[PDB]
Parts: C-alpha cells; sequence; structure tokens
RNA sequence: CUAAAACUCAAAGGAAUUGACGGGGGCCCGCACAAGCGGCGGAGCAUGUGGAUUAAUUCGAUGCAACGCGAAGAACCUUAC
RNA sequence: AGUAACUGACGCUGAGGAGCGAAAGCGUGGGGAGCGAACAGGAUUAGAUACCCUGGUAGUCCACGCCGUAAACGGUGGGUA
RNA sequence: CGGCCAACUACGUGCCAGCAGCCGCGGUAAUACGUAGGGUCCGAGCGUUGUCCGGAAUUACUGGGCGUAAAGAGCUCGUAGGUGGUUUGUCGCGUUGUUCGUGAAAACUCACAGCUUAACUGUGGGCGUGCGGGCGAUACGGGCAGACUAGAGUACUGCAG
C-alpha cells in the first residue's frame, strides 16, 4: 500500500530508541 | 383510553373514510392542517404505517390492543393478515355495528360498554370481547323499548348483513354460524403492508 | 452570465430595426422622456396582456405608438372601458393625444419577447422550469417558420440561493454568424425570493434582408 | 477453517467495551460539585458550555454538563449526576438532571416539559 | 422528481400500455472534475417487471434526474429477466453472489409476506414474489445488492426443467408438498384465465 | 520474544476514474527569450493611489486583471463629505 | 531420467522444542590495500551540525563465540487429483 | 416535526444565548435554538438513565479471510496430536432403527374449561434437544487378523550444477 503507516511506525521506533539511548545509563545503574 | 378527538380530521389526514358515512371527508379530500397541499414522498414504511393507522381508527383499537391481535395472528397457524382481520372482526362492538343495531363504530363501542347486550343470558360491557361459533347476542328489554335501539333496528338499510351473521327476527338476537373470513369481510385496506410492517 | 452582445443592439442599423425612429434638435430629450412614460405606464397592462413590441414614431407634435400584442381581448375588452381607458390615461400622463393602433403578431411562438414573457409566466406560476423550457422549446420549433433556439432561465432557479443557468438550446443558433437574422428576447421575472433572467434567441432563416 | 484450532484454543470473544464508569451501574447519582466555570467545544462549535467538577458518593471525580439555558447550582451544591453524551465537549460523558435535590428549572419553558426540569404552568 | 401528474393541452402525454411495476432504489449525485468547477450528474437504478415475475433492472446515467430514471427505464424494458415462481413465493432457497453482495433467499408459506432490504424489497415487490425471505449480508450498497439478487434468481431452475434436464419424470423430483402447492396454483391460473375470458 | 490497560479519534486504510502540478518526457506557438530601436526608473511639471492631517479631506477599486483608474470638466450647482 | 527389483501404507502437516539463518554490533590474537560510520576542515545557504570536496578512528578480512534481527518480497505456508 | 424515522408556518436571538443519538445546525433573511400556533406517535402513560441481545456475517462450525483493507511465521527437522491408497474376514468403540425407565413438580406451545373479555388460572398432549438396559443393521469413521502397488523409502546405469 503507501507509506503512511510505514513512516508512522518508523517515527515511534525512532523515538523509541532515541528514548533507549536516553536513559540507558539509567538502566544500567538500576540493573547493575 | 378512548379517542375523543374528530375522526373526519383522521379520514382525511389519511385519505380513506373511516366512519363510512360522511361528507366532510369527501368535500376535504386532503390531508388537514395549514399544509395540505404539500407534495409527500412516497416511502414504504410510510404507506405500511398509514394502513396500520387507518386500520386502527376505523376499528377504534389501542396500540398494544393491536398488537396483542396481531402476535396472536401470527401464533395461530393461518395467515397473518387474514387471522388478524378475524380477531379484529370478531369484537362484539364491530359485530352490533355490522348488525345493524348501530350506526357508528363510537355508538356500538359506547352502547356495548354502556352494558346494553346479554351473551348467552350474562351481561358484558367489553367492546373486546370476542364472539366465537354459534354465539348468541341478545338485548334485554330496557334497552330494546328505547329509542336508539328502536331507530337501530328499524333503518336496518344501510348494508347488507354478512354470511356469518344472522338478525333471527324483531328481537334483534345476533347469531353468528361461523368466524368470518376474507371473502365475508370484504375490508377495503389490505394487510400486507400491516403484517409486514409488525414483523420489523 | 457571458459576455456575449446583444444580436439586437449590435444589428440595431444593419439587420434588425429600431424601436424610437425619429429625430429632433434639443427635443429628442422630451420624445424619449414621452416614450419612456409610456413605456412605464403600459408596463403593467401590456405585460398581463401579453406584448412583443411597442414602435413608437414621432411625428409634427403627435405620436404614432404600434404595440404588437400575442392575446388580444384582454387589452382589448369593451369598447370604452379597457383601451379607451389605457389611451386617456396615456393623454393625461403626457402633453398630447395618442391614436393608439395595436397590431396582431402572426405567431406568439416566433416571438422571442412572446416566449420569454410566456416562460417567465409559468416559471412564477409555480410549475417546473425545466418542463415549461422543454414546451415553449416544442412550441417554437413546431416549425413556426424557425430554424434553431436557444432558451435560458438564470437567476435563482426554483426558489433556491444558487444562481443555476440551465443552458438548453435545439437546433442551430449561431451568434458569430452576421447572416443569421436571430430574434432576442431578455426578460426580468420576478419572484418572492428575487430576480429571475431569461434569455431567449430564436434563429428563424438565413434570410439576407438587404 | 482448521476445526481442530478451533477446538484447541480460539473464538473468544473480543471485550466488553464498558460504556461509562458507572460504578456498578448507577443511572443516576449524586455528589458535590465544585469550579462551576465554562469550557469551549472543538473548532467546529465555539460556544461556552457550563460545565462542573462533581465528586460523586463512589469515591469518583468527573466533569459534568448543565444543560439548559440558567444554571441554579453552584459551589458546594447537590445535583444528580447521569450517563450522558456530548459529542461538541471532548472529554465529558456526563449530565446533570435539573430539578432533582438542589438545582432549579429553566424558566419560560413549556415545549420541553421532560428534561430542564420545566413545571407545568397554569 | 417532482410536475409529473400534469395534464397537458397536447395530443398524447403518454398514454399506452406496458404498466409494469417501475419502482426507483436510490439516485445519488456524481461529481466530475474539469479545468475550473465540477460537473453534477445523476444515476438511477431502476427497476421494471410485470407482476406475473418478469423482471429487469436498469441503471440510467444522465445529467438531471427524470433523463436518468427515463434512461434506467428504458435499459430495464431493454434487458428483461424471466423469474419462476410457485403461486406466489419462490422456487427453493438459494444463495446469490455478486461482486461483493451475497443475497440469501428462502421461500416462505403464504401470507407471511416479503422481509428484504431497500433495493431487494424493491426488485421482489417489482418482481412477482410476495411472501419469501431475503437477507443481503454486507456491501452496504444497493447496485451490489441487486446484482446479487439479480444473480440468485438467474441461479434457480424451474421443477419440470430440472427433471427434463436429469432425465426423470415428474413425482421423482419435486417433494409431495411443492408438487400440491404447484398444482394448487396451476388450479388458481387456470380459474383465473377463464374466469377473465369468460 | 512473551504484551496490555487508561485516554483519544467517527476515522484510519486498499483499487481505479477526472482536474492541478513535476526544477518528468515528447510534439508546437505568443517583441516571450536573443540582435536592434524608443523608454520608465535619474531632475521639474500634471494628476491618481498609499500613508498623515482634517470643520470635510464623500465612496471604491488592493497586482497580472486598481493606481492620466472613476474626474469624458470639482469657486455656488455638479456632491453623494 | 531409465531399469522398473526390493518392504508393501511405512503417506502429509505439526502446538512446545531443536537446527540453519541477509546485513549491522561486541570479546579474544592478527591484518588492514581500497572504500568507509563518527571526527576535522574547504564550499553554497540568512542559518548547513547534510547533499559536494579533501584526511580518516571503529567497520568491511581471517579462526574461536555470541543477539536473532531485513520490503528474510513471489508481501502469496507444506502436501495431494 | 432536516435524513436515518409517522409529521411545518411566522417573531426574537445571527460565532452569541443554544440544540443534538450519527451526519451534525446557526456569522440577519435557522422547517436543526426559545416563543406562538398546525401535524404526527401514544394514552394513564410518555421521553431519559443503567443493563442483555438483534441488526454487526462485528470471534464466521452452521456464517470471512491472510499479495495491495488487520494478517504465511525468514527457512528447515521434529515430540504429543490431527489424518490417511485398494481390498478379504472379524469385534462393533462411533453411527443408525426399535423397545422399556427417567428427563420432577414447574415453564413454552396445541386443544378444551372458569374468573363478564383479557391479564390470570385448571385439565389432556408436544417439548422435556439427553441419559440408563436389551435386540437388530455393517456401507462408512474406529480396533484386530490378512493381501497388493498407483503414495512412501531403498537398489543398479547415466545426467546439470
Ligand atoms: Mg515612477
Ligand atoms: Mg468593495
Ligand atoms: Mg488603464
Ligand atoms: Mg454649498
Ligand atoms: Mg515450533
Ligand atoms: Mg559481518
Ligand atoms: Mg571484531
Ligand atoms: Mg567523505
Ligand atoms: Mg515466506
Ligand atoms: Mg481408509
Ligand atoms: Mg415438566
Amino acid at each position: 500500500g503507501s507509506v503512511i503507516k510505514k513512516r508512522r511506525k518508523r517515527m515511534s521506533k525512532k523515538k523509541h530508541r532515541k528514548l533507549l539511548r536516553r536513559t540507558r545509563v539509567q538502566r544500567r545503574k538500576l540493573g547493575k | 383510553a378512548r379517542y375523543t378527538g374528530p375522526a373526519t380530521r383522521k379520514s382525511r389526514r389519511l385519505g380513506v373514510d373511516l366512519v363510512g358515512g360522511d361528507q366532510s371527508f369527501e368535500k376535504r379530500p386532503y390531508p388537514p392542517g395549514q399544509h395540505g397541499r404539500a407534495r409527500i414522498k412516497e416511502s414504504e414504511y410510510r404507506q405500511q404505517l398509514q394502513e396500520k393507522q387507518k386500520a386502527r381508527f376505523s376499528y377504534g383499537v389501542m396500540e398494544k390492543q393491536f398488537r396483542r391481535y396481531y402476535e396472536e395472528a401470527n401464533r395461530q397457524p393461518g395467515k397473518t393478515g387474514d387471522n388478524l382481520l378475524r380477531i379484529l372482526e370478531s369484537r362484539l362492538d364491530n359485530v352490533v355495528y355490522r348488525a345493524g343495531l348501530a350506526r357508528t363504530r363510537r355508538m356500538a363501542r359506547q352502547l356495548v360498554s354502556h352494558g346494553h347486550f346479554l351473551v348467552n343470558g350474562v351481561k358484558v360491557d367489553i367492546p373486546s370481547y370476542r364472539v366465537s361459533q354459534y354465539d348468541i347476542i341478545d338485548v334485554k328489554e330496557k334497552s330494546l323499548n328505547t329509542l336508539p335501539f328502536q331507530i337501530a333496528r328499524e333503518t336496518a338499510g344501510e348494508r347488507p348483513i354478512p354470511s356469518w351473521l344472522q338478525v333471527v327476527g324483531e328481537r334483534q338476537r345476533i347469531l353468528v354460524h361461523q368466524l368470518p373470513e376474507r371473502a365475508q369481510i370484504d375490508v377495503p385496506l389490505t394487510e400486507q403492508l400491516i403484517v409486514e410492517l409488525y414483523s420489523k | 452570465m457571458g459576455q456575449k452582445i446583444n444580436p439586437h443592439g449590435f444589428r440595431l442599423g444593419i439587420t434588425t430595426e429600431w424601436k424610437s425612429r425619429w429625430y429632433a434638435d434639443k427635443q429628442y430629450k422630451d420624445y424619449v422622456k414621452e416614450d419612456v412614460a409610456i413605456r412605464k405606464l403600459l408596463a403593467t397592462g401590456l405585460e398581463r396582456a401579453g406584448i412583443a413590441d411597442v414602435e413608437i414614431e414621432r411625428t409634427r407634435d403627435r405620436v404614432r405608438v404600434d404595440i404588437h400584442t400575442a392575446r388580444p381581448g384582454i387589452v382589448i375588452g369593451r369598447r370604452g372601458t379597457e383601451a379607451d381607458r389605457i389611451r386617456a390615461d396615456l393623454e393625461k400622463l403626457t402633453g398630447k393625444q395618442v391614436q393608439l393602433n395595436i397590431l396582431e403578431v402572426k405567431n406568439p411562438e416566433s416571438q422571442a419577447q412572446l416566449v420569454a414573457q410566456g416562460v417567465a409566466e409559468q416559471l412564477s406560476n409555480r410549475v417546473a422550469f425545466r418542463r415549461a423550457m422543454r414546451k415553449a422549446i416544442q412550441s417554437a420549433m413546431r416549425q413556426p417558420n424557425v430554424k434553431g433556439i436557444r432558451v435560458q432561465c438564470s437567476g435563482r432557479l426554483g426558489g433556491a440561493e444558487m444562481s443555476r443557468s440551465e443552458f438548453y438550446r435545439e437546433g442551430r443558433v449561431p451568434l458569430h454568424t452576421l447572416r443569421a437574422d436571430i430574434d432576442y428576447g431578455l426578460y426580468e421575472a420576478k419572484t418572492t425570493f428575487g430576480r429571475i433572467g431569461v434569455k431567449v434567441w430564436i434563429y428563424k432563416g438565413d434570410i439576407v434582408g438587404g | 477453517p482448521t476445526i481442530q484450532q478451533l477446538v484447541r484454543k480460539g473464538r473468544r470473544d473480543k471485550i466488553a467495551k464498558v460504556k461509562t464508569a458507572a460504578l456498578k451501574g448507577s443511572p443516576q447519582r449524586r455528589g458535590v460539585c465544585t469550579r462551576v466555570y465554562t469550557t469551549t467545544p472543538k473548532k467546529p462549535n465555539s460556544a461556552l458550555r457550563k460545565v462542573a467538577r462533581v465528586k460523586l458518593t463512589s469515591q469518583v471525580e468527573v466533569t459534568a454538563y448543565i444543560p439548559g439555558e440558567g444554571h441554579n447550582l453552584q459551589e458546594h451544591s447537590m445535583v444528580l449526576v447521569r450517563g450522558g453524551r456530548v459529542k461538541d465537549l471532548p472529554g465529558v460523558r456526563y449530565k446533570i438532571i435539573r430539578g432533582s435535590l438542589d438545582t432549579q428549572g429553566v424558566k419560560n419553558r413549556k415545549q420541553a416539559r421532560s428534561r430542564y426540569g420545566a413545571k407545568k404552568e397554569k | 422528481r417532482g410536475r409529473r401528474d400534469d395534464r397537458g393541452g397536447r395530443g398524447r402525454d403518454g398514454g399506452d400500455k406496458s404498466n409494469y411495476i417501475e419502482r426507483v432504489v436510490s439516485i445519488n449525485r456524481v461529481s466530475k472534475v474539469v479545468k475550473g468547477g465540477r460537473r453534477f450528474s445523476f444515476t438511477a437504478l431502476v427497476i421494471v417487471g410485470d407482476g406475473k415475475g418478469m423482471v429487469g433492472v436498469g441503471y440510467g446515467k444522465a445529467k438531471e434526474v427524470p433523463a436518468a430514471i427515463a434512461k434506467g427505464v428504458e435499459e430495464a424494458r431493454k434487458n428483461f429477466f424471466r423469474v419462476p415462481l410457485i403461486g406466489s413465493t419462490i422456487t427453493h432457497p438459494v444463495q446469490g453472489e455478486a461482486a461483493a453482495g451475497v443475497v440469501m433467499l428462502r421461500p416462505a408459506s403464504p401470507g407471511t409476506g416479503v422481509i428484504a432490504g431497500g433495493a431487494a424489497r424493491a426488485v421482489l415487490e417489482c418482481a412477482g414474489v410476495h411472501d419469501i425471505l431475503a437477507k443481503s449480508l454486507g456491501s452496504d450498497n444497493a447496485i451490489n445488492v441487486v446484482h446479487a439478487t439479480v444473480a440468485a434468481l438467474k441461479l434457480l431452475q424451474r421443477p419440470e426443467e430440472v427433471a427434463a434436464r436429469r432425465g426423470l419424470p415428474i413425482e421423482d423430483v419435486a417433494p409431495a408438498g411443492m408438487l400440491k402447492a404447484r398444482r394448487e396454483s396451476e388450479a388458481l391460473a387456470a380459474a383465473a384465465a377463464r374466469e377473465g375470458s369468460a
């Protein structure tokens, strides 16, 4: 089909990965 | 509750004569109200509801009673329309109105509610009394020697007595042989539309 | 609707004639004044009676009117009640006499102005404008020595709000051709909602008329 | 398809989709009223809807709209909240009944006669 | 649709034979985009048929509602359709499948009454059925439902026809009740014919 | 990887049909581009418009397609301020 | 594929499970020509932390192991007449 | 009382006050708001709230699909399961027919009867979709005892990569 849903999923995954990269250090400090 | 408004209004709104003998209907065939010349869109549901409303306003029956009659007709093994027409014509008010002892359906209902008959020698004051086969409808002397009953029995020239009703003489003892049928009733309006409406 | 020029207004000196054919030095003003006054006076009457053209000519201090009525009998009723009445009205409104002389048309369906008047009356009589235009086109094309027709009823059709301009035509109606002898009719109908325009074109034949 | 799969596991309902958190299905409830103010509907309809935060007796806090023209209730009043639906107001799913405990009916009303708590005039 | 029951001063207004039960399903405006502005049109879904059972659907397209209705009527008259019947009901239960319209039709006893959607009830009333059941399962449309009804009616077959196709006489294909109903319908038709001729 | 809940929306999607467009392509025109001529834009005069006053600066046109337009006649009149 | 001999139903799928599994990334010991994440500058842009240019650390390669992710698209499961 | 859905005329409110279940209606000329009438539905009930179902084929066994609407696991091996070629005999677990007892009373319905009709009530049946025992049937699903190659796997001679 079109690429609207694909672009939405890409944006969501990119924001999730950015949040993960930001909170990586905190998650590691909590899981150490 | 019993209807009290004018019957000519409903007759003109529906487009058919409900009382039979009337001149206002034929003089003003258009629906009543400020808007009687407006073109109304043809609708199957509209016509189906108008048929049931005509039947109701002509037979003087409530909506719950009509629904119960339709349910009993559908429950019966026969056909819905004919069964409903039969159970509606078997009423004592319409029976005595068609037998010639009354001029209008309203007058027949009033008389049968005032307790002026004797079903099998027992008093009755319910217009919804459904007669049966070989049933006898008598009249007490107090209501027989009165003015309205005398006029009703002497003016027996409006319509002929059907095959399922008979007058056995001057006593106005209404006798029924069997239940009515489609050909014996000969109702102007049909019943298929009312059946299709109530079967929604 | 469109920028098409009036064929009569364009060929007023080539093919079509003029409704006011006279000349006067410094008195043309009063002449046209009396002309438009007579026109406004006869508007309602001759519109209810059916009018096609009012040709007015000026003579030595008198007038010469020629009105083309379609339905004779409404304006010409009893001799001394309607015709003489309107004549006396015109005379007392103007500063001279009026030797009114009516001329009957040969076919109401062949005149554009009469077709426009009829279709406007039909539309105002609360009827279907489409059917009215169709029947008018049929009447005007039932071999009244014609070859083409084009009727248009613009404005608020059907008492609505949108300015619907139904373009209805039949036959051959060329506007760029000069050798056309096409008759034109412009009418303004008054309804309970506003104004309506009626533009008619009747291409009779390809007569030179030189 | 795959009657074996159907017998193994599958063919279950989707969800109950509770309409409103009626707290055991109470059609009409009461509570305390607070901050009777005005809200703005969406862009297709510009108006001022009179709403108020109602703390019902079921340990819940919602926002109810007062239908009608003139509202008589105010801070610390006894109202009758019922389940409604307002499309123009995003997030409002409750209304108030006028003329139940402390609310007053609308003035100059002889057509509705059922909602807004309109009485019969003599 | 308006100003049709008039009385013109012309010779004839359209009074002729072929008084079939014409019925319109729905009429919706169709728009087309061009270089400046939009052009509107009208599509009419008409169904014309005789009370005997011969039905026919049409699809008129024009720029006016009356013209579209007339085009649909002409298309229906040009493309007819035959339908079998047993007295007043359908022959056997069927399930027609159009592109997306799946219309299931079932018989019924005399006096039940037709029950179907908008377009289905319209086409069935235009046909010679009075007491049957029908249901359109999806596609939420009218043209597709009409086509599905047409396909269902086409999938039907007469009793004598199927008997002659399978190579067997009567009483070996039709049930006893269906045969009795067919005999009653034939008797009623013969009575109507003789009472109309005499 | 297993995987929801609250909240929100009256849609979100799939195919094709007609307009608009591609700094997409192909076939062609307009003193349109190129060469030339005479200019506006540089200064004074004439008005019109924008903007500011005003007892009133009547009213408008808001590009191309309004701005030597309505003024093809403003001391009273025209003029509606 | 051919011979068609051999047992004569031993045929197909498969919940969990097991194996393989594009590129990218990590550990160990090497190597690293070219290309090339990040990084430096040169240039346009009002702003270029990018498209363009110049050098280049990981990566791209080898052996031992790991996560099991792709438009892993024929977006179309395996088997039968 | 705009279309769904049985039913319109005028005054005041003209982004306001409001109406409303979905579409959704008002920015001076609202059949969509209030008010006056007129029409429609019902009638001692009428509209609303909360709940369950039909429509919604909208958990599709009766009743859908998985290329582009939601969807073939990225691909293979395999446990339990599902399932299975032709044919002879045999058991009859499934299936089918019959018969006995139950499936309470009660409930729905067919017929009759009473309370003036009806609601309501009583009587004779169907139903109480099943279950427990006996017998019959063997084509089919199932088990056991046999046979065979069209499926399955192996053998010998060549073949592309
Ligand atoms: Mg300049
Ligand atoms: Mg302007
Ligand atoms: Mg100019
Ligand atoms: Mg002055
Ligand atoms: Mg697995
Ligand atoms: Mg690698
Ligand atoms: Mg490494
Ligand atoms: Mg580089
Ligand atoms: Mg795959
Ligand atoms: Mg087998
Ligand atoms: Mg029992």
